[PDB]
């Protein structure tokens, strides 16, 4: 059958796209102590994991399109989910944009492997102390929130402060002129939508999405002041479905502006 | 069958559905909330027509909705205005109608956090004793 | 009767029928008070039981009626219980306005007395102190904004905030010192309202309300109480925003407050909205966020009932009809718990329900049709339903929506720590909650890991609990050393973070796996820095736990010493026990959970001096009907389940067991089934509700826990409702169980002393090799690396070895006994029991694998050990056995060479011995000296049923009783077995089930252990059951449900592969009790051996020809290899082979040669021809399959043969048969083609005229089927595509042999009854009349795998019991009695004239089977039903063929005239019939 043909040639196309393997974190205790190469190697070993599964997959559909293998029953639903375009359940392990069909998902699995594996090769060029200074996209990662808990929770070991009493403040600023502080970490790829921010300072413009260059996240103490008038709180959802709410950052708005206007137009900043 | 796009349509459809009689009753001001609710709910229908931007999912927002929102300014405002043929618009209830359609109507879908903000700060715009004035604005900017 | 006071309308049928029955009889009227009240238990009357006294809640507190009710003026049920309920209402008002009058003292006042606002909380109750609490708040604000209507003016408002804050301050210091726990709840109870209170007022001070009618005060939840108001009842309104409700007055008793969060006020504004417009509402949204709790908070502050049903996917419906039409009669509210679980059509019909509900009551806005019935529906009934995401489109209209989308921990937190008296609260709770999010997230994923709203409530009630021990021991503290008390100073002196995370660890770190342990102390690092906690050892407990250690035998460590984990592990599941009543010991089998609680529980009663008793209950043996109780559908009688009963003996007190300390230990794996009514025990709430509505309040002293090994199906709310202690395997490390096994063997006898001093020479001899890092352990760590058929288990392996060890003390013993002249001295001791140690390693760790993982073990050892060994160049020591007098002597030896009689030859008894034989003979030999439970597992066939069955009956006292197990097996067998075997007797331990036979050991085997079906939640009742009497030696009687002790009864169980399909994998608890030892088919040699023995005694018929009896058998053999190695079982399911297809081989060469006198070499090569064709060729699929047997049995004759003719003895024609001659001599096709035509002639003339072609396929299945019904218990599976002719041939034979055809008329409705019917009435035609019968069976015919199960029976024993039971086995008695007086057989009693009639079936009924030839459905039938493919034998009739085509086209073409002489032959001609004439003629050319 020409499907079957077909189905080959995808399936030869994917695991030429996909990477090959990811490379496990070296554990040591005082790695182990640091948050932060937790979760990098929690975020690791689900990658590592899913990777495997998925070329296996993707090896037993080719060894059963050559015929050398039978169509057994999860063989079968495979298939059939991939005949069909349907994204398959055991492939979707993180959480994943409702409407995103197979070749999006096998595409973005792709560039989050990637980044996977440029985070393993710079923990095991260096340690923690480099795994610091490594600018993520919280979007490729499976577990963002994860990652902001971690950050979290290194400023406050790193300070023998009390988690409860730290706080979140976004700077964004341009890869290039960036400042790598004790508690600030860099993260790329947030996108926001309905406004432009420049200096810091959110400015109402008809762009559909301005492409934040660089955000850093600063955990500094709570001051117990309150917000300015000018300080409005955007959430930060992990794709365009708004469905996954991720955290919340706080920016000023310039001048003349209304923060209820900023309420009503949707002005959120996406992961993806 | 569907319902016609347009805000327009939307409050012609409400105003239809509404008997006459009881948007027009003792208080006179009476009416010009209930105005104020139709347009209300035809922006808030009209925003699920976006739903990525004009909310977070798509709500029920149906007619069941609109009714009970209906019978709370009745209540309130028969509560308020005890048979008065004229009150203040000050004196109006709007706290009460600001808080019941922000929690219970319109509210009880809402589960996330922003969509209620969003939803309060329309109720905040638009009920208020502000609105009595020929000055009033529905919306800002539209062209 | 229930119309008039609707209110007992809540109870069903049985309920009403108890009350009307036992109406004068007040004191069995108190069940349905637990019923109908929500917190009233029981009435409180006098000694003449005449009149209502009061009121009694579970927990004790009691309300006395002003003016009692008595029932002697009211003989009436209805009368007087409506005066009880309006007497306990006006009352409960009375004491309102008496306690709302003293709070309003207390009200507006500088400072509080402590003494008399306890005094105060004391005389009332709970729920009344905190409804006077709310109404003398709300009257305050109520004056204050009176008081600032004026607008502009100073405000007093300030002092009734700071009124507040003052009592809150008292209230602060009462819950510091020791309360009992009555005032406790209430004092906490006054303290989370005061603490409301105070933040609404804060909220009203911060808005500068000066208005009573302004809406931020009148959206807060108000309370009215108007003394001058006529009725009691309408006296306390409860007014929020709009809505308004009348307060229920109907007794709570004491309930669990609920913080009120801003979501809970929320919630409390939209459904009051909701309910004010007539219609419910429908708090949606995730689980554990308050969507049940806050509806009923909402009912118990309006003063009513919320029955809160399970919507499971296991829902019961006639209970909910009665149940809500109860609940509709009444006017109490109904909340529905994850509505969305529920199936669609069970759905559907819910929503309907609610739906005709709903608008009965928007039009009272009368009476509703409810199950057929009339039901006034009080204006006060409401309804709510929880969702878990929509709601059904039938209701989306009448219910209105609220999101629960996340509950206010942080606050909570705060508010329950106040509610301990913590200072500091605020930040503890923020550091909390964060806390258990990071526990949640960081944490990795487990089944039983639970970090949840519950989690956090408990954690908070066990550290107040640790704060008022610390704040009590620190007070006598200072009591013994100085005077100076202040509980005050005591308390600002307290650390109060370390107390926290002190409960955190008493309350999690059980829970958490090895890797997660320092984990958690990072998180408490990153939440509570600086301040660490450090475990109060129990030194007294240590102590007590040392000597039980010592009395049971086992090893017990501090630390890091050996056993210091498991030590630790018994004072963490101490620990829980006193922090919980609900607790789960999770952990793979053998990590030492039983004996773990089973020391604890010892130690605790010899420390503590209260004597502990345990009831271990199985849960998934046993029937949940009759684990929880049983309420009949027509008698409405409740019988009390297993667990109902013990915990009802409990509460009863009878002999004190309130006084001891009871734990209920629920042994066995736990699925959402029977724990769901669980869950409304482990909860604080502490009771069991059963069916019938009677609720048993949980004893203190009464424990429960799950001692399950996994939870990867138990859902996340029984999760959350225990605590959880985890035992990994790491816990019970080898040398621990080393050390109780030698610890065991030196201190008890074997026996039950010299055998005694025999096991101490023993374990000082096996103490080196038994050492940390020894030989045992290398070993067993090698053996884990190895290939096994079933799953390994550590403590499998281990208690096999112990067995075998002590198997080799009682051989030293009798080797004493029988030489008491000279016992064995020390040097052969040691020599003996060292080899005997090795080879019991060998046998014990690789029992269960191949001979290749056998021999590389054998090669392991004899490289890490220094134990003699036999110096055999390439012989493994498995071979090789230890004598009595400690030497490597070969197995060979052992056996003999015996000569089977020739009459014998393939007979079912007989077995001959070899190696393997003996070798198992001696393993069986051993395990079934200590009575341990093994099982046989290997492909099928491969001599093992005959191998045991040749053990068993080789010991004396040991009878044998058959179970073939199946796909649908169920414990109610093993019932029936015990039953028909032994019974019950009364002895003063208790009840024993024993054999009816004296001094014999029954020996239950089992033909398929492994064969029945798991349920949806991996599970095997059998399995279960098997491995409880086992473990617990005994189970329960679920007529009295009484323990029942097993004595004399012992199992013993075979199965295929579970890698086979229809095999499941067998449980590891259940693998753990039972050592596994693979049969593997017998090789080469041994096939040599045991079939040239059968073909030496079968040939001593003819001697002219015994000389050919060895190469006979090599080649019989020898063909045979490549079958095996040729038709694997991977091209086709049916395609197995087997030494029981060799025995079928010598079997009927025997039966064709018996009848012959003499008979040459070539005529034996023939009939092994005919028998190898008969066996291995017809199950062939493929022709290249056909050609490729033909020519390897050619092939294998001239090799074995060679000096024969081969035209002869291996001509074409194959074809053997006794129609035309006497004897079973081959006959030539052509003549029996001509025979068996006459006999078709005499077919058509008699039966069905059917014309049928006589093609060359026709004659061999004419022939292969007639054999088949010859054979006694002939069992035919034809696969063949439909029409081929199957049915065509089985009738045609059944009639020239005199068998009447049967085939069962199957229709739709031909239901299992009319099935089992049917052959009742065949199985009467077969041996009560001695009518041989050929059952037609069809796989159309089969409507349910049923079907095939008692088909599968019926093959497997020639009956099936089943059946034929009371008056129908009575008319069988009588009919087979009747038989047996005609054939002349003189059999009296039941039993004997059974087997005669078993007999007559096995010999006289033969059942076929049709069916097309699907693989995958070939695959499924014999997975399904084992017998089809066990010793049924199957023919391929395939389709017919180009030949049989060309022949049925010739002869039903021959009447018409394709005579055409101008027909010219082609040049080419496309001929297609192999056979075709080279001149084809026009009729010819027609055909082809
Ligand atoms: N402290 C100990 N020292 C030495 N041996 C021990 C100790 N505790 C238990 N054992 C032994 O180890 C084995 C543990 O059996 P046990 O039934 O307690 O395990 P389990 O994990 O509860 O298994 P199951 O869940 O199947 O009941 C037994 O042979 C027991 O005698
Ligand atoms: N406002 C609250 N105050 C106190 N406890 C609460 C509150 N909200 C939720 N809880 C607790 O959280 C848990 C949620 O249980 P439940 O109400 O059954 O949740 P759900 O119905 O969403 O499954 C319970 O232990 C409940 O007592
Ligand atoms: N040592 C032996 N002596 C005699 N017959 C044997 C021996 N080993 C195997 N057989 C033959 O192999 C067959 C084994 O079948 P059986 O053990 O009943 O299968 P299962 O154990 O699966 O029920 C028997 O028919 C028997 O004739
Ligand atoms: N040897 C034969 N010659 C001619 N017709 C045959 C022969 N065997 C079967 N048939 C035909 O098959 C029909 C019955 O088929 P049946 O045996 O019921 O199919 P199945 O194989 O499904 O049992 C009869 O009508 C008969 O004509």
């Amino acid at each position: 059958p020409a499907w079957m043909r077909t189905l080959h040639t995808t399936a030869s196309n994917w695991l030429h796209l996909i990477p090959q393997t990811l490379s496990h974190l070296k554990r040591t205790v005082e790695n182990i102590k640091d948050p932060l190469f937790r979760f990098f190697e929690r975020e690791v070993k689900m990658g590592a994991k899913l990777l495997q599964d998925v070329r296996q997959d993707l090896a037993d559909v080719v060894q059963v399109c050559e015929g050398k293998k039978k169509q057994t029953n999860y063989l079968r639903t495979l298939i059939n989910e991939l005949v069909k375009g349907i994204l398959p359940r055991s492939w979707s392990h993180y959480t994943v944009p409702a409407g995103m069909t197979v070749i999006q998902w096998v595409s973005d699995f792709s560039e989050r492997i990637k980044q996977l594996q440029n985070i393993s090769l710079a923990a095991a060029s260096g340690g923690a102390k480099e795994l610091k200074n490594i600018h993520v996209c919280l979007g490729g990662l499976f577990v963002p929130e994860a990652y902001i808990t971690a950050t979290r929770q290194y400023v406050a070991q790193a300070n023998s402060w009390s988690l409860e009493e730290l706080c979140l403040e976004v700077n964004v600023t341009t890869s290039q002129g960036a400042t790598l502080d004790a508690c600030s970490f860099g993260v790329t790829g947030l996108k926001l939508q309905g406004a432009t921010c420049n200096n810091n300072k959110l400015s109402l413009s008809n762009a559909i999405s301005t492409a934040l260059p660089l955000t850093q996240l600063r955990w500094v103490k709570q001051t117990n002041t309150e917000k300015k008038a000018s300080v409005v709180t955007l959430p930060v959802y992990l794709n365009f479905t708004r469905a996954d709410l991720i955290f919340t950052v706080d920016f000023e708005i310039a001048t003349k502006e209304d923060p209820r206007s900023f309420y009503e137009r949707g002005v959120a900043v996406l992961c993806t | 069958f569907e319902p016609p796009p347009g805000v327009k349509a939307n409050m012609l459809r409400t105003f239809s559905s509404i008997p006459v009689s009881r948007i027009c009753k003792s208080p006179n001001e009476r009416a010009r909330l209930y105005f104020l609710l139709a347009w209300f709910h035809a922006i808030i229908q009209e925003r699920l027509r976006y739903a990525p931007l004009g909310w977070s999912k798509k709500y029920e927002f149906g007619e069941s909705d609109l009714r009970s929102a209906c019978d709370t300014v009745d209540t309130w405002l028969d509560d308020t205005a005890k048979g008065r043929q004229n009150i203040s618009p000050d004196k109006i209830p709007w706290s009460a109608l600001k808080t019941l359609m922000a929690q219970s109507i319109y509210g009880g879908r809402v589960d996330n956090e922003f969509d209620q903000r969003l939803l309060n700060t329309f109720l905040e715009r638009l009920f208020t004793t502000r609105s009595f004035d020929s000055e009033f604005k529905l919306a800002c900017k539209v062209d | 009767e229930r119309s008039s006071f609707p209110r007992f309308y809540f109870v069903g049928d049985e309920d009403l029928l108890e009350i009307i029955g036992n109406s004068k009889n007040v004191a069995k009227l108190q069940k349905h008070f637990k019923k109908m009240f929500a917190g009233v238990s029981s009435i409180i009357l006098n000694e003449d039981n005449s009149v209502v006294l009061g009121i009694s809640s579970r927990e004790g507190e009691e309300v006395m009626f002003k003016t009692p009710v008595s029932i002697t003026e009211h003989p009436k049920i209805n009368e007087w219980l409506t005066l009880v309920e309006k007497e306990m209402r006006v009352t409960l008002a009375k004491l309102l306005a008496e306690s709302v009058t003293e709070v309003e003292i207390f009200g507006k006042a500088t400072s509080i007395d402590p003494n008399t606002y306890i005094t105060w909380i004391d005389k009332y109750q709970a729920q009344l102190v905190v409804l006077s609490a709310q109404i003398a708040w709300s009257e305050n604000v109520e004056t204050a904004l009176s008081s600032m209507g004026g607008g502009g003016d100073a405000a007093p408002l300030h002092s009734v905030l700071s009124n507040v804050e003052v009592t809150l301050n008292v209230l602060a210091d009462s819950v510091l010192m020791e309360q009992p726990p009555l005032r406790r709840r209430k004092l906490e109870h006054l303290i989370t309202e005061l603490v409301h209170q105070r933040d609404v007022t804060r909220s009203l001070i911060k808005s500068k309300i000066d208005n009573a009618k302004s809406f931020e005060w009148l959206s807060q939840m108000r309370f009215y109480f108007d003394p001058k108001q006529t009725d009691v009842l309408q006296q306390l309104s409860i007014q929020m925003a709009n809505a308004k409700f009348n307060y229920g007055f109907e007794y709570l008793g004491v309930q669990d407050k609920l913080v009120q969060t801003p979501l809970t006020d929320r919630c409390y504004l939209t459904m009051t909205q909701a309910l004010e417009a007539r219609l419910g509402g429908s708090p949606f949204g995730p689980a554990g966020t308050g969507k049940t709790e806050s509806v009923k908070a909402l009912g118990h502050q309006l003063g009513r009932f919320v029955l809160v049903f399970n919507c499971d996917e296991t829902f019961d419906f006639q209970a909910m009809g009665r149940i809500f039409v109860g609940l509709c009669q009444v006017g109490a509210w109904g909340c529905f718990d994850e509505f969305n679980r529920l199936e669609e059509r069970m759905l559907s019909a819910v929503s309907q329900q609610v739906q005709c509900i709903q608008e009965a009551l928007r039009e009272h806005s009368i009476t509703c049709e409810l199950l057929n019935k009339q039901v006034k529906v009080s204006p006060d009934m409401a309804i709510f339903i929880t969702m878990n995401p929509n709601l059904p489109d039938n209701l989306k209209k009448l219910f209105r929506s609220l999101a629960m989308t996340k509950p206010d921990r942080q606050l909570i937190a705060q508010v329950m720590l106040y509610s301990q008296g913590f200072r500091t609260a605020e930040v503890l709770a923020n550091k909390i909650v964060p806390f258990f999010k990071l526990c949640d997230e960081q944490l990795s994923s487990q089944s039983h890991y639970d970090f949840g709203l519950r989690a956090l409530k408990s954690v908070l009630v066990s550290a107040g609990n640790v704060k008022r021990e610390r704040i009590q021991k620190i007070k006598r503290e200072k009591e013994e050393r100085g005077e100076a008390v202040d509980e005050g100073e005591i308390a600002e002196n307290l650390p109060e973070q370390e107390i926290l995370i002190q409960s955190v660890c008493e309350t999690m770190v059980p829970k958490l796996v090895a890797e997660d342990i320092p984990l958690l102390f990072s998180l408490l690092s990153d939440v509570f820095p600086g301040v660490q906690y450090h475990r109060g050892e129990m030194t007294a407990l240590r102590e007590e736990l040392k000597k039980v250690c010592q009395e049971m035998y086992l090893t017990y460590g501090d630390g890091e010493e050996v056993g210091g984990m498991w030590v630790e592990k018994v004072l963490q599941l101490y620990q829980i026990t006193q922090i919980n009543h609900g607790l789960m010991m999770v952990g793979p089998s053998g990590s030492g959970k039983s004996m773990a609680w089973r020391v604890l529980l010892k130690a605790l009663e010899r420390l503590e001096g209260v004597e502990g008793v345990a009831h271990i209950i199985d849960p998934k043996a046993i029937s949940k009907d009759h684990l929880y109780g049983t309420l009949d559908p027509n008698t409405r009688e409740w019988t009390d389940g297993l667990f109902t009963h013990v915990l009802r003996k409990i509460i009863d007190s009878v002999r004190g067991e309130l006084q001891k300390r009871q734990w209920i230990v629920f042994d066995g794996d736990v699925d959402p089934e029977w724990v769901e009514n669980l869950n409304s025990v482990l909860d604080d709430n502490k009771l069991l509700t059963l069916p019938n509505g009677e609720r048993l309040s949980l004893p203190p002293n009464v424990r429960i826990m799950f001692e399950v090994q996994d939870l990867k199906y138990a859902t996340l709310a029984t999760v959350s409702r225990c605590g959880m202690v985890w035992f990994s395997e790491d816990v019970l490390s080898t040398d621990m169980i080393f050390n109780n096994f030698l610890a065991r063997l030196r201190s008890i006898p074997l026996d039950e002393s010299p055998m005694l001093q025999i096991q101490r020479d023993a374990a000082t001899i096996m103490q080196p090799y038994f050492t940390s890092n020894g030989l045992v352990t290398k070993a067993l760590e090698h053996a884990f690396q190895l290939e096994h058929i079933m799953d390994l288990t550590r403590l499998r392996c281990l208690g096999s070895l112990f067995s075998m060890l002590h198997q080799a003390c009682r051989n030293v013993a009798q080797y004493n006994a029988n030489h008491p002249d000279f016992p064995m001295q020390i040097e052969q001791l040691e020599r003996y029991i060292q080899r005997y140690l090795v080879y019991a390693i060998l046998w014990s760790l690789s029992g269960d694998s191949r001979l290749k993982m056998r021999a590389e073990l054998g090669e392991y050892i004899r490289r890490i050990t220094t134990v003699p060994l036999p110096t055999a160049p390439n012989i493994p020591i498995i071979d090789y056995e230890v004598s009595i007098s400690g030497e490597w002597s070969p197995w060979q030896a052992k056996v003999p060479q015996i000569e089977v009689e020739t009459h014998k030859v393939a007979a079912p008894d007989v077995v001959v011995p070899t190696l393997d034989t003996v070798r198992h003979e001696a393993l069986l030999y051993t395990w079934l000296a200590e009575h341990k439970p093994l099982v046989l597992c290997g492909p099928p066939g491969s001599g093992k049923t005959m191998t045991l069955f040749s053990a068993l009956r080789a010991l004396p006292d040991m009878e044998v009783v058959g179970l073939n197990f199946s796909s649908a097996t169920t414990p109610e067998l093993l019932l029936k077995t015990f039953d028909h075997y032994c019974e019950y007797r009364r002895t003063p331990n208790g009840v024993v089930l024993a054999p009816v036979q004296l001094g014999k050991w029954l020996v239950l085997f089992c033909d398929e252990i492994n064969l029945p079906d798991m349920d949806k939640y991996g599970t095997q009742r059998v399995i279960s059951f098997i491995r409880q009497m086992v473990e617990h030696g005994g189970f329960y009687r679920t007529s009295d449900q009484t323990w029942v002790k097993l004595e004399r009864i012992q199992f013993v169980g075979a199965c295929n592969p579970p890698t086979d399909p229809g095999r499941k994998p067998l449980s590891h608890r259940f693998l753990r009790h039972v050592p596994v030892v693979y049969v593997d088919y017998p090789g080469p040699a041994s096939l040599t051996q045991i079939y040239g023995t059968f073909n030496r005694a079968m040939l001593r018929l003819i001697p002219s020809l015994r000389t050919y009896a060895e190469p006979l058998t090599a080649a019989m053999v020898e063909f045979y290899t490549m079958s095996q190695e040729r038709f694997t079982q991977d091209t086709q399911p049916h395609y197995i082979y087997s030494p029981r297809e060799m025995t079928r081989w010598v079997r009927g060469i025997f039966e064709a040669l018996r009848p012959l006198e003499t008979l040459p070499v070539e005529g034996l090569i023939r009939i092994w021809a005919h028998e190898a064709l008969r066996l291995f060729q017809d199950r062939l699929v493929e022709d290249e399959e056909r050609r490729w047997t033909d020519e390897n049995i050619d092939t294998v004759a001239l090799k074995h043969f060679p000096n024969i003719d081969r035209e002869k003895a291996m001509s074409r024609p194959i074809l053997y048969s006794n129609w035309l001659s006497k004897d079973y001599i081959p006959v030539d096709q052509e003549e029996l083609r001509d025979y068996v035509k006459a006999r078709l002639k005499v077919f058509y003339e008699e039966e069905l005229d059917v014309p049928l072609v006589l093609f060359n396929e026709v004659l061999d299945h004419v022939l292969r089927i007639d054999r088949i019904f010859r054979q006694p218990q002939g069992h035919l599976l034809l696969i063949g595509v439909s029409g081929a002719g199957k049915t065509t041939l089985s009738r045609f034979v059944a009639w020239m042999n005199g068998l009447s055809v049967y085939q069962i008329k199957v229709h739709r409705k031909y239901t299992g009854e009319d099935f089992d019917e049917d052959l009742r009435t065949v199985l009467r035609r077969s041996g009560c009349k001695n009518e041989k019968i050929a059952f037609i069976m069809d796989e159309s015919n089969v409507l349910d795998s049923g079907f095939l199960e008692r088909m599968n029976t019926l093959l497997a024993n020639g009956e099936v019991p089943g059946l034929f039971e009371g008056d129908e086995y009575a008319t069988l008695m009588t009919q087979c009695k009747e038989g047996a007086q005609k054939e002349g057989l003189m059999l009296d009693s039941h039993e004997e004239l059974y087997k005669w009639f078993t007999s007559q079936v096995i010999r006289n009924l033969h059942v076929v089977f049709t069916m097309n030839p699907s693989s995958e459905g070939l695959k499924d039938r014999a997975a399904t039903s084992p017998a089809l493919f066990n010793r049924c034998v199957l023919n391929w009739f395939g389709d017919w063929s180009t030949e049989a085509l060309y022949q049925v086209g010739k002869e039903f073409t021959s009447k018409m005239d394709l005579e055409k002489p101008n027909y010219i032959v082609p040049d080419y001609m496309p001929v297609v019939y192999d056979k075709l004439p080279q001149p084809p003629s026009h009729r010819e050319a027609i055909v082809n």
